[PDB]
């Protein structure tokens, strides 16, 4: 449904799903296949990385704000949503000054505290499907995939889970509710 | 290359451009916050 | 030209070869997409693109480059202009008579002329390709 992201999201994303969508062909009236799809690849980055920061020595806080002020600093930054000069201009400025590996392809967020590059890709396919289409095939570098599922099932690399227990309860529930609004569409 | 503009381009490189020169580098925790300041500043002068 | 040595000058009609040959001795031989990969790890190494080093030359080249160009306060573009200028080969079509290397056409001026050759050789070694030959 095309007012599928224009009802249900706030205004500040609809631009950022606006943006380079625009390149080949398709168009927001055409598919209802990767229009949406693209949409909340953005709203994900921004429960990952807000209500999340660090601190003076290099420790995880999980606070209340949300706007830095001086001594406490992001724990994410957004990859996706960017063009694809600035996107890589990200990548590297990481890898700079510390030792890493550069993807190949494109990452969606990194870790400042852990030093991880984060691939997101949630879908209706359960967990095992998805977890190994990706894992073989950005193999070598440790790319760090958190594979989620529509109803709540969860698998990591390893199960090691980054994230505090209580965002990444509620990152279920903002996908379990627009799992059920597919239907009624 | 790019279709963004040229202020906007600009902005996303001073976030992060300020970010690693503080966070793994030689810059000051005040420093940081008076550059994402302007850039909020510039933000709104849209 | 500083450690070349000068022989005689013989004088005889001078049969000249119109023929593409190589006009940048030393040229790192690379097309001009790795070239362009090298000289921006070199001095532009925060805004590179996707792509990576492909090979162990562009590897070796990049970080003997960033250590011999190290804190050299000059400007950055003409830094990325002359590396352009000494990775890439360049051709030309010249009249030669005689050695076809680079080192050598890069010298035909004082080398040839219509009814003379004046007998050098240049400063360094020559390379194993050219003497098997």
């Amino acid at each position: 449904m095309e007012n599928f992201v224009r009802t249900n999201f706030n205004p500040m994303i609809l631009e950022r799903a606006e943006k380079t969508m625009k390149e080949y062909g398709e168009n927001p009236q055409n598919e209802g296949n990767k229009f949406a799809a693209i949409s909340t690849h953005m709203e994900v980055c921004f429960m990952y990385s807000d209500f999340h920061f660090i601190d003076l020595e290099g420790n995880t806080i999980v606070k209340e704000n949300d706007d830095d002020n001086a001594m406490l600093k992001h724990r994410f930054e957004i990859i996706e949503g960017q063009e694809r000069n600035i996107a890589w201009t990200i990548v590297n400025s990481i890898c700079n000054m510390t030792e890493n590996s550069k993807p190949r392809f494109l990452p969606d967020l990194y870790d400042y505290k852990t030093n991880k590059f984060i691939e997101i890709g949630v879908t209706r396919r359960k967990v095992e499907d998805y977890y190994y289409e990706k894992a073989s095939k950005l193999k070598g570098e440790n790319v760090y995939i958190h594979i989620f599922s529509f109803d709540g099932e969860e698998m990591a690399t390893d199960d090691e889970y980054i994230l505090d227990e209580e965002s990444r309860a509620r990152i279920k529930t903002r996908l379990f509710v627009l799992r059920q609004e597919l239907a009624t569409a | 290359i790019g279709m963004a503009s040229m202020l906007d381009a600009m902005l996303s490189r001073a976030r992060i451009d300020a970010r690693i020169d503080l966070e793994s580098g030689r810059i000051s925790s005040q420093d940081f916050s008076e550059i994402t300041n302007t850039c909020k500043a510039i933000e709104a002068l849209k | 030209l500083t450690h070349g040595t000068f022989g005689p000058v013989k004088f005889y009609n001078q049969v000249k070869v119109r023929k593409r040959v190589d006009i940048n001795p030393g040229h790192k031989d690379l097309t001009s997409r790795e070239a362009q990969e090298v000289i921006m790890e070199v001095v532009f190494p925060n805004e590179v693109g996707a792509r990576t080093l492909s090979s162990d030359a562009q590897l070796t080249i990049t970080k003997e480059k960033k250590e011999e160009l190290k804190n050299c306060k000059i400007s950055p573009i003409m830094v990325a202009y002359m590396l352009e200028r000494e990775l890439v080969r360049r051709t030309r079509f010249l009249p030669i008579a005689g050695a076809t290397s680079s080192t050598y056409v890069e010298v035909l001026h004082l080398t040839q002329g219509t009814c003379w050759e004046q007998q050098y050789t240049p400063g360094g070694e020559a390379e194993n390709d050219d003497l098997d030959q």
